[PDB]
């Protein structure tokens, strides 16, 4: 119906807002990600703490460290479980499956 | 408890009496935002691998449609 | 690919044609026909480098000799031309651009938003053939192996 010079002519528009919003769904997670760690990791509010509410602060922070510490480490072993078992499938899917100046210049010259 | 949940409980307190309960308000304050800190710096990177979490399971989505899809 | 060539010589500025009909009429100098055997081709490969045998040399013809001559005229010529000048790891994140709905597969009015969000004036028949051309097993979606073939040849 249309002429295959145009349907390479959509192609090219294809990956290149493809590639547009590939790069916005990236700084619409920068967003997310700074306001997400606003949210856990709350700035401090270090003036007005006596010694006792500072030593519990530094106290409770002590813990916290440890616990959120390994809850990275159970998200950091499930994305490692999956790396493992996408070479799996990635795998066993693929188990199932002249020169143009150096003649233009031989025959002509400039 | 028992003993091994009071040693738990008791080494995991001494570890907080080792680097905190000499300091004074001062060197007190400073080690405050020096462990929030690392707070930020390992929920930053719990966020990086809870996205990743979210995008391995499309990938292995698609790869099990390829399978599925190719025999 | 295939169509990417094709594309490719309908897109050549006169300048080029010029070009390559004044080096095709050099090729064919000797030939009675007009056209380029493996004795005019064999000409040109000993001229840069190497020798091929003469069905190598009629391996190179034979792969663009659409007319069944076993020569190559200048539009054939042409095509010689375009072939002799992405990734997945690129495209398979721009395929989930495409799949909005994330079921794995690119179905027709997810190409369509694609499409009308393309700055063109999207014609239907533009629509129901890169849906033709893309999708070759006719369930009427684009997968992930058929979207691979199907951007094979664009930057
Ligand atoms: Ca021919
Ligand atoms: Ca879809
Ligand atoms: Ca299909």
């Amino acid at each position: 119906k249309i002429s295959a010079s145009r349907k390479l002519q959509l192609k090219t528009l294809l990956l290149q807002i493809a590639k547009q919003e590939l790069e916005r769904e990236a700084e619409e997670r920068r967003g997310e990600k700074g306001r997400a760690l606003s949210t856990r990791a709350q700035p401090l509010e270090l003036a007005g703490l006596g010694f006792a509410e500072l030593q519990d602060l530094a106290r409770q922070l002590h813990a916290r460290v440890d616990k959120v510490d390994e809850e990275r480490y159970d998200i950091e072993a499930k994305v490692t479980k999956n790396i493992t078992e996408i070479a799996d499938l990635t795998q066993k899917i693929f188990d199932l499956r002249i020169s143009a100046d150096a003649m233009m210049q031989a025959l002509l010259g400039a | 408890q028992t003993e091994r949940e009071k040693k738990k409980k008791i080494l995991a307190e001494r570890r907080k009496v080792l680097a905190i309960d000499h300091l004074n308000e001062d060197q007190l304050r400073e080690k405050a935002k020096e462990l929030w800190q690392s707070i930020y710096n390992l929920e930053a990177e719990k966020f990086d691998l809870q996205e990743k979490f979210k995008q391995q399971k499309y990938e292995i989505n698609v790869l099990r449609n390829r399978i599925n899809d190719n025999q | 690919m295939d169509d990417i060539y094709k594309a490719a010589v309908e897109q050549l500025t006169e300048e080029q044609k010029n070009e390559f009909k004044a080096a095709f009429d050099i090729f064919v100098l000797g030939a009675e026909d007009g056209s380029i055997s493996t004795k005019e081709l064999g000409k040109v490969m000993r001229m840069l480098g190497q020798n091929p045998t003469p069905e190598e040399l009629q391996e190179m013809i034979d792969e663009v000799d659409e007319d069944g001559s076993g020569t190559v005229d200048f539009d054939e010529f042409l095509v010689m031309m375009v072939r002799s000048m992405k990734s997945e790891e690129e495209l398979s994140d721009l395929f989930r651009m495409f799949d909005k709905n994330a079921d794995g597969y690119i179905d027709l009015e997810e190409l369509k938003i694609m499409l009308q969000a393309t700055g063109e004036t999207i014609t239907e028949d533009d629509i129901e053939e890169l849906m033709k051309d893309g999708d070759k097993n006719n369930d009427g979606r684009i997968d992930y192996d058929e979207f691979l073939e199907f951007m094979k040849g664009v930057e």
